[PDB]
RNA sequence: GUCCUAAGGUAGCGAAAUUCCUUGUCGGGUAAGUUCCGACCCGCACGAAAGGCGCAACGAUCUGGGCACUGUCUCAACGAGAGACUCGGUGAAAUUAUAGUACCUGUGAAGAUGCAGGUUACCCGCGACAGGACGGAAAGACCCCGUGGAGCUUUACUGCAGCCUGAUAUUGAAUGUUGGUAAUUGACCUUCUAACCCGCCGCCCUUAUCGGGCGGGGAGACAGUGUCAGGUGGGCAGUUUGACUGGGGCGGUCGCCUCCUAAAAGGUAACGGAGGCGCCCAAAGGUUCCCUCAGAAUGGUUGGAAAUCAUUCGCAGAGUGUAAAGGCACAAGGGAGCUUGACUGCGAGACCUACAAGUCGAGCAGGGACGAAAGUCGGGCUUAGUGAUCCGGUGGUUCCGCAUG
RNA sequence: AUAGGCCCAGGCGACUGUUUAGCAAAAACACAGGUCUCUGCGAAGCCGUAAGGCGAAGUAUAGGGGCUGACGCCUGCCCGG
RNA sequence: GAACAGUGGUAGGAGAGCGUUCUAAGGGCUGUGAAGCCAGACCGGAAGGACUGGUGGAGCGCUUAGAAGUGAGAAUGCCGGUAUGAGUAGCGAAAGAGGGGUGAGAAUCCCCUCCACCGAAUGCCUAAGGUUUCCUGAGGAAGGCUCGUCCGCUCAGGGUUAG
RNA sequence: UUAUCCUUGGGAGUCAGACUGCGAGUGAUAAGAUCCGUAGUCGAAAGGGAAACAGCCCAGACCGCCAGCUAAGGUCCCAAAG
RNA sequence: UGUGGGUAGGGGUGAAAUGCCAAUCGAACCUGGAGAUAGCUGGUUCUCUCCGAAAUAGCUUUAGGGCUAGCCUCAAGGUAA
RNA sequence: GACCGAUAGUGAACCAGUACCGUGAGGGAAAGGUGAAAAGCACCCCGGAAGGGGAGUGAAAGAGAUCCUGAAACCGUGUGCCUACAAGUAGUCAGAGCCCGUUAACGGGUGAUGGCGUGCCUUUUGUAGAAUGAACCGGCGAGUUACGAUCUCGUGCAAGGUUAAGCAGAAGAUGCGGAGCCGCAGCGAAAGCGAGUCUGAAUAGGGCGCAUGAGUACGUGGUCGUAGACCCGAAACCAGGUGA
RNA sequence: UCAUAGGAUAUGAGAAGGCAGACCCGGGGAACUGAAACAUCUAAGUACCCGGAGGAAGAGAAAGCAAAUGCGAUUCCCUGA
């Protein structure tokens, strides 16, 4: 049978032009009183998946174009 | 699986939605039109053919 | 044949 | 085999180490922004072209060469000087 | 007397099938009695139908003591038979890395036939004995561990049966009565009979204590049953019931900050040594301007050791919201005026780092605060004061909106 | 050849019975007796989805369940949970 | 080809190879003796490969490539065979003795004599169950814990009669 | 002077360590103890020495040789050499 | 005590020991789901060569497991860092 | 039929769902080969027979029914060398003596005596281990395959590459089949814009892209995923039956 | 009372049962297992039991698909993915 996409990951990552994985930041749901504006400003912007994590998860997103 | 450490995908938030009515166009750059003959009526049907 | 065995509790 | 009861300690806590101290060497070339020294208080003062952050971090305001140098009798500063150009 | 309780254990029994201390103490029995019997009562922790205290008879019951009796013993001897032993016949088994398989002291995964150094020993059997081969037998039942089971429990969690209760259908007819609505609909009580029910009687199908039919009688719109609902519910079911740990349990701990251990970068363990935190402040924030603290001596109304006043001395012996450390007197400490930068968009570049996060940041733009200006200001002397994702709420929104709006 | 040893005193269970086939026969279970409690008969209780049954061809002097355990003397106080 | 340097190794990474069965294509071998098996003092850096002789009596190599049920010393592995213990433990409650006979062979079978054991049974009958074990004749490979001429065993025949 | 180093990609294994020396804690300035730091060796390392003896001293086994020089440790005999 | 019958496994039966239900009982036996699952133990078969670890950090219902990092290897680059 | 060849292949090549086990449901084996042909050994001899020795038959009887081959363990007979003062993981290196004579080699067998030397495996910080496993010998006995993913290598074509089902055709190659798939463009949650785009008021800055061009189809190999997924092994759980 | 229930007789190549260890349509319907525990979820409408078949079954001639110049019963394969 075909490999199944990991649907949780597919809802959270996106493949960039060069084959990096774009992601959002954690700590962006609630408790904004406890985080500084600088933190909040930075967590708002997207990020990339780390090398160590990418090798762990790349096959889970193999089908995604 | 990370042996019970909360997995990376679960630590990060879901983002966005998918549009039902998303349109993807077949893009053609000018360089590809350069391959046709001069005074040609370039159309989708010709490009496809 | 012992009740408990060798090095019993 | 009998085993005597034992007490407990009320200690056993410590915070994470904060990796303070010098982050660039005297005579090393730095880019503007480079953290030179992490500290509580001013163990070292900001010299020429150096800034003091909100947590007393000393950082280079220009690109140049790091110089740690005596600041009067008791104190020290760190400065960054532009390269010969 | 006082405190407390729903009430404070009565009678009887008591070192007990119960007594830790304990061989309690005293008496009896014995030459000598941790046992036994009788007393005593500081009952660790008896006690009245999970009965209390007695009790004739009964017991392959347990306990202590006697008479008799004895190879139980002092302490062993002899004899009989069955094996064992020899010959003839027949002929297994567990075990087994290969073995030409000494001893001592030592060594070594810390207890050696096999290693070292010595000591001893001609080759092969047969009867015997079990010290060793950590002998054989059984992948230790103890103990721990496994996010392994099973049985059992309950005021563990979630369910289910059962049971109770309501609504509604089956379910009809009258009568009053009492709530919205002046004439219409709900609730309630009573009555009726025709549904439904009868593990009542007679008759018939019929040789039938089944069933059905027919006729009486009883009961009756109740019950029973269906659907839905709440309660109860270890009766039953599926499961959960943390880790660290000088074994486990029990105790303690679990995240964050500061110091020491930490070996003069950074980092660095232990159930090592010490403390803090889960905030606070509308100023205790920003800026401009001005300033200097502890303590002591001496003088002085109330007024003292110490209140406020004055002088002198005074690197700080103070302060810095709060633990500690590092800092801080061109103050980061104290005072006053005006303020809200405790800004929005960001951010070259760095630190830290497995990741996730965490930290610092010049500078640019917008629009401001204070300042004459220079300039400073994206909270607080610095470093704790916090929690991913999913899910849900609220506000905003040139986004999407399953034929189209 | 075959054919009770006996006695003094105590614990426990009144007694004859019963039980862990194959490591426990007992002081355990049972028991007659006591008491509490449920049950008005299509009884309660129990088995079964139900029909059908046991209860019982019984009917409160009966039936089911809990606790106690011959007999004797007795069985106190607390209804706050 | 030279020089220079290097070449201990568990987990493990990388490389180069050996051998096995099958297939395809070349090419071959073999009753003047295939494979297998046995032996040997041969050859290759290893896995391994030949040669000679014997046994065997009909199939089999080689080259290149392909494909895999492709390599065993351990799993208290599975199945089979055979050891060790060992001529050892045992031979399952009991009274026999002698004479005669039979026979290839006799403690053990038959006959005789005396002796001994059971006798509310170890006797007689009969259930259940077994199913021919019953009777006669013949037999002795196995079964019989020894032996065996005997037997509940082998082979032949036969045998069970109801108002 | 030496030949490493970095990046990207493929493939792992490891997450029980041990002792020794030195610097600390815990302990009794005990433990072949325990827990860190640091170097070594063992692990995964045969050879020589320390009688024997993973972890100490000397020293790293591609093979062959009936050659030679040395290390630690040794040179009366076992036992090579005073 | 014989004969003939009855009760059946989320169940029977129990003068109660968790006893007994065909040498099986804290839940019989057989077949199937089924090659259950096993972070555990055992085992895993030819050769030589090149290189050659780790027994640590972080997080973990985690501690004898795992994941990322560290350390090994192969390739391709950069190249001399 | 690049399937098995008697421990394989069906449990069953054979009188097998038999024998055997179980009250029952149910479980469930072992066991193929004389020779071309029976020509299956007349006759003689020892023996009660079994079994032999001849004689015959046959290509072969050492093919004689326990009958193709006939390994090993294990059991024997003979004897060249050694062995009754020796302390043995059994060898190894040194070595006389004696006995032999080969795939002819600085040969073969034996081995007085000397030196050195605690099996193999597993598991471990560390095992000669007084830890684990194996009595021995033999056979059998463990990373596979399918479909996906990804990387390396190879090949074809290349800003392109490629067909699936299906139809025809040896169960084939191959031809046809362009539906579809991947790539050539990205950025953004999205509308959308596009070598840019998103954020933002911004012609700022910054993120991801471009400039800094290779993919795709197939094959081998490495690894991953889903499947029992390297093999063997629970206690248990559930379903339907069989038993008083 | 009519009558009905019931009874009797006659006629029926009427039914019954088996079987593929397969395929098919229904009724009923697990658990281990995975989730690194576990309850929602998974395993799976699987195994299994039961009923009904037929040579195939089921489905099927639009109260459909869609959003075009539309398509025109069902089933099955490829693809979408
Ligand atoms: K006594
Ligand atoms: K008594
Ligand atoms: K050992
Ligand atoms: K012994
Ligand atoms: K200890
Ligand atoms: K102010
Ligand atoms: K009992
Ligand atoms: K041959
Ligand atoms: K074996
Ligand atoms: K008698
Ligand atoms: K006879
Ligand atoms: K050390
Ligand atoms: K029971
Ligand atoms: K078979
Ligand atoms: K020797
Ligand atoms: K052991
Ligand atoms: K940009
Ligand atoms: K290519
Ligand atoms: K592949
Ligand atoms: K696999
Ligand atoms: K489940
Ligand atoms: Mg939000
Ligand atoms: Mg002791
Ligand atoms: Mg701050
Ligand atoms: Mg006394
Ligand atoms: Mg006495
Ligand atoms: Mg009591
Ligand atoms: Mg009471
Ligand atoms: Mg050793
Ligand atoms: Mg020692
Ligand atoms: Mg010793
Ligand atoms: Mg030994
Ligand atoms: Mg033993
Ligand atoms: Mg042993
Ligand atoms: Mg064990
Ligand atoms: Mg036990
Ligand atoms: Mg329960
Ligand atoms: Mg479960
Ligand atoms: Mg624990
Ligand atoms: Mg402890
Ligand atoms: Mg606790
Ligand atoms: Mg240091
Ligand atoms: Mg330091
Ligand atoms: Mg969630
Ligand atoms: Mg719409
Ligand atoms: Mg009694
Ligand atoms: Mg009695
Ligand atoms: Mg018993
Ligand atoms: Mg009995
Ligand atoms: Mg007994
Ligand atoms: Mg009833
Ligand atoms: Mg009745
Ligand atoms: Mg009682
Ligand atoms: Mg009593
Ligand atoms: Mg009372
Ligand atoms: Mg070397
Ligand atoms: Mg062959
Ligand atoms: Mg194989
Ligand atoms: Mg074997
Ligand atoms: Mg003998
Ligand atoms: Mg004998
Ligand atoms: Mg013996
Ligand atoms: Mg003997
Ligand atoms: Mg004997
Ligand atoms: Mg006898
Ligand atoms: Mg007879
Ligand atoms: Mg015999
Ligand atoms: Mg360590
Ligand atoms: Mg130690
Ligand atoms: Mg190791
Ligand atoms: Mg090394
Ligand atoms: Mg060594
Ligand atoms: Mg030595
Ligand atoms: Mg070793
Ligand atoms: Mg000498
Ligand atoms: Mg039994
Ligand atoms: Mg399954
Ligand atoms: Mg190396
Ligand atoms: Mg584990
Ligand atoms: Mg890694
Ligand atoms: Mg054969
Ligand atoms: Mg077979
Ligand atoms: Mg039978
Ligand atoms: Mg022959
Ligand atoms: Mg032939
Ligand atoms: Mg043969
Ligand atoms: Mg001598
Ligand atoms: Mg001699
Ligand atoms: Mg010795
Ligand atoms: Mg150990
Ligand atoms: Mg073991
Ligand atoms: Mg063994
Ligand atoms: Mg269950
Ligand atoms: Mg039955
Ligand atoms: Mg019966
Ligand atoms: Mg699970
Ligand atoms: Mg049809």
């Amino acid at each position: 049978p075909k490999m199944k996409t990991h649907r949780g990951s597919a809802k959270r990552f996106k493949k960039t032009g060069s084959g990096k994985l774009k992601r959002s930041h954690a700590y962006t749901s609630h408790l904004f009183a406890n985080k500084s504006q600088k933190q909040k400003r930075k967590l708002r912007k997207s990020a990339v998946v780390s090398a160590g994590d990418f090798k762990r998860i790349k096959q889970m997103l193999a089908n995604i174009k | 699986f990370e042996g019970g450490q909360m997995p990376l995908f679960q630590r990060l938030p879901k983002r966005g939605f998918t549009n039902i009515n998303r349109k993807e166009y077949a893009v053609v750059n000018l360089d590809k039109l350069n391959g046709f003959a001069e005074g040609t009526e370039v159309t989708p049907e010709l490009l496809l053919e | 044949r012992l009740a408990l065995g060798d090095r019993a509790p | 085999a009998s085993k005597k009861g034992v007490g407990s300690t009320k200690n056993g806590r410590d915070s994470e180490a904060k990796r303070l101290g010098a982050k660039r060497a005297d005579g090393q070339f730095v880019t503007g922004g480079s953290i030179l020294y992490r500290q509580r208080g001013t163990k070292i003062y900001p010299g020429e072209n150096v800034g003091r952050g909100g947590d007393d971090t000393l950082f280079a305001k220009i690109d140049g060469t790091v110089k740690f140098e005596r600041f009067g009798r008791d104190r020290k500063k760190v400065s960054v000087y532009p390269v010969a150009q």
